[PDB]
């Protein structure tokens, strides 16, 4: 006959963080998944506004996490969606740091991510200010590079600007590859959301949107490794002869060379320059002519010499990104031929490539193999004339890979969509997968993949076993001593901004927060790349 | 059984434990783990560099 609520209750204010109690330090979106990992025997939990009252009262379900072999409690409150401040306090443990759910809760980490990319370039003086800490540092690498490598002669041709790769100074064609497309497919994905956003920038006042202009700093160098004799073939890497001290860049006089030319490295070239000149002609359309030009150039030169060749790196001790094939890296640049001018040879030159792939889309993806981008392109391609059974293929196994993401983060026991996989440069690898679940998400629209690629996220920003932000300058924790030049030399306590570390391996707790660590502890742009679209699916978007 | 030189420490292919191949960003590796005074260390090096031996474990736990 008669209901009425009972008083929301308070918190007593004893609770102390606990760092057992391991949750996204960002926070949450309304409408979506909110999930934390309690490593201590435990069974109701709280969650609390900041100023003491209890929203939500819920009890924590055990779980095996078979990574760290360990038994743990999974809070599950994705059930309050008020915007505000929060913490989890879990009685007879602790409380988490506080967090935010918020739509626009991931802007900041998004613009920051961005800001390490920023931080990056190479060939000119760079500055900001994070925090209250003034980063930067001096021109840069502004005689790249010398020809004597390519053709016998002491001849400088430009080949600044770009991003540094790592922590180390060189610039890698191959890395640059998986880099640039995914963070060009984050444009092309979300670009409602992306056009508008404003990032701080020494370009933040011209007529081309803030996340291309970063892009084009990229290509501007990309631009210039094609070969001087006009074969097509494009150089591997500008690179001094082996890695430098940890020096802050422009104290880096040694001379710098193009490396030799490899045919991954041509293909990739194709691939970027064939989306730089779809997505740059709306803003400066003499540029994307550019772009198409060179693109065919390289086209031409694959088109005439189908074989795969490796760079001869002879001389050279730094990174060598030599992708043990090039299959991968042709489809993809059929693909972004295809997806440009329309030409039924880039199609067919596709359609015949991807036929021999047994496996469409892969779930664990890096700049190695690079196939999935090209897969992305062409089913989301309005273009007519595809061949439907291999739309369809695609189609079903990006949904299988998609749905085994799902089950995997569902499983493990901190959401880890990349499950009991640790190697170099994984981290990168978990937020990467965001790719396959938002592609699949607008093919056959799904919650469960779109809260999949927030445990991906929430993985990287605190849910996982250290209890730690793997993202420098946000979030719990963050690495403080990353394997970075920049960071190890200026004079400054806090590392560069805004860089996902790469992640510790071969096991689960072998992650390492030390500067000798490049093992596991390095920065790199196909890792910022990754988090980058991750985050930019959350910028600008209402989840209602 | 030989020594395996790693960048510069020294371990006998006695010691170590599993053997794998990876595409780093610096090459081709061959990757282990190892018996360090009772925990595990883990040590790579170039596979043109790799010793026989260790290449010979590596093709087993290949295989
Ligand atoms: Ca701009
Ligand atoms: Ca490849
Ligand atoms: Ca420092
Ligand atoms: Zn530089």
């Amino acid at each position: 006959l008669i209901e009425t609520k009972v008083s929301a209750a308070k918190i007593t204010e004893n609770y102390q963080f606990d760092s057992r109690i391991r949750l996204n330090s960002i926070g949450f979106i309304p409408n979506h998944s909110k999930k934390a990992t309690i490593a201590a025997n435990c069974s109701t939990f709280y969650v609390v506004k900041e100023d003491g009252t209890i929203v939500y009262t819920g009890t924590a379900t055990s779980m095996f996490d078979n990574d760290t072999k360990e038994t743990v409690y999974i809070a599950d409150f994705s059930s309050v969606n008020e915007e505000g401040t929060y913490y989890l306090a879990v009685p007879g443990v602790g409380k988490s740091v506080n967090f935010k759910i918020a739509m626009n809760v991931y802007e900041d980490a998004f613009k920051t991510a961005m800001l390490g990319m920023y931080l990056l370039r190479c060939g000119t003086s760079v500055s900001a200010t994070y925090n209250g800490i003034h980063y930067s540092h001096g021109p840069c690498h502004t005689n790249d590079a010398y020809l004597d490598y390519i053709n016998g002669q002491h001849t400088k041709k430009d080949s600044t600007k770009g991003w540094h790769d790592a922590g180390d100074y060189n610039k890698y064609v191959v890395n640059a590859g998986i880099t640039v497309g995914s963070m060009f497919l984050a444009w092309e994905h979300f670009k409602d959301q992306l056009e508008p956003v404003a990032l701080e920038i020494p370009e933040k006042n011209n007529s081309i949107p803030d996340f291309l202009d970063e892009l084009k700093y990229e290509i501007d160098w990309i631009l210039t490794m094609q070969y001087p004799d006009g074969s097509g073939r494009v150089a591997h890497k500008v690179s001094t002869r082996n890695f430098g001290g940890f020096i802050m860049p422009e104290n880096e006089h040694d001379e710098r060379f193009f490396v030799p030319w490899s045919s991954a490295a041509t293909a990739d070239f194709v691939a970027m320059t064939a989306m730089a000149a779809r997505i740059f002609r709306p803003y400066d359309p003499q540029y994307a002519e550019k772009c198409i030009n060179a693109a065919k150039v390289s086209y031409e030169f694959l088109k005439n010499n189908p074989a795969n060749v490796f760079a001869n790196q002879s001389g050279f001790s730094t990174g060598e990104y030599a992708t043990v094939s090039d299959a991968d890296d042709r489809l993809w640049a059929a693909a972004e031929m295809w997806e440009t001018l329309g030409d039924e040879e880039y199609l067919r030159d596709f359609e015949n490539r991807a036929a021999q792939f047994s496996k469409k889309i892969e779930a664990d993806f890096d700049w190695d193999n690079v196939a999935n981008l090209g897969m992305f392109t062409y089913l989301l391609s309005e273009r007519p004339g595809k061949n439907p059974a291999l739309v369809q293929s695609i189609k079903d196994s990006l949904l299988s890979t998609a749905d085994s993401i799902v089950r995997t983060s569902q499983n493990h026991g901190y959401g880890r969509t990349l499950g009991t996989t640790y190697y170099w440069g994984c981290n990168g690898t978990v937020v990467r997968q965001t790719m396959i679940l938002q592609v699949a998400n607008k093919i056959s629209p799904n919650n469960d993949y779109v809260n999949a690629a927030l445990d991906a996220i929430s993985h990287v920003f605190g849910r996982n076993y250290y209890n730690r932000s793997y993202v420098t300058g946000l979030g719990i924790n963050p690495p403080m001593n990353p394997h970075d030049r920049r960071s190890g030399a200026d004079g400054i306590w806090e590392p560069w901004p805004g860089y996902l570390v790469g992640g510790g391996w071969p096991g689960p707790k072998d992650w390492v927060d030390i500067q000798d660590s490049y093992q596991t502890n390095e920065i790199a742009i196909n890792w910022n790349a990754a988090l980058i679209y991750a985050l930019a699916g959350f910028v600008n978007y209402n989840s209602p | 059984s030989v020594k395996v030189k790693f960048h510069e420490k020294e371990v006998d292919t006695s010691k170590i434990k599993k053997v794998w191949r990876i595409n780093t960003r610096l090459g081709m590796r061959v990757a282990f783990t190892y018996d360090d005074n009772g925990k595990t260390g883990r040590g790579m090096v170039p596979e043109k560099d790799a010793p026989k031996e260790l290449l010979d474990m590596l093709a087993r736990a290949e295989g």
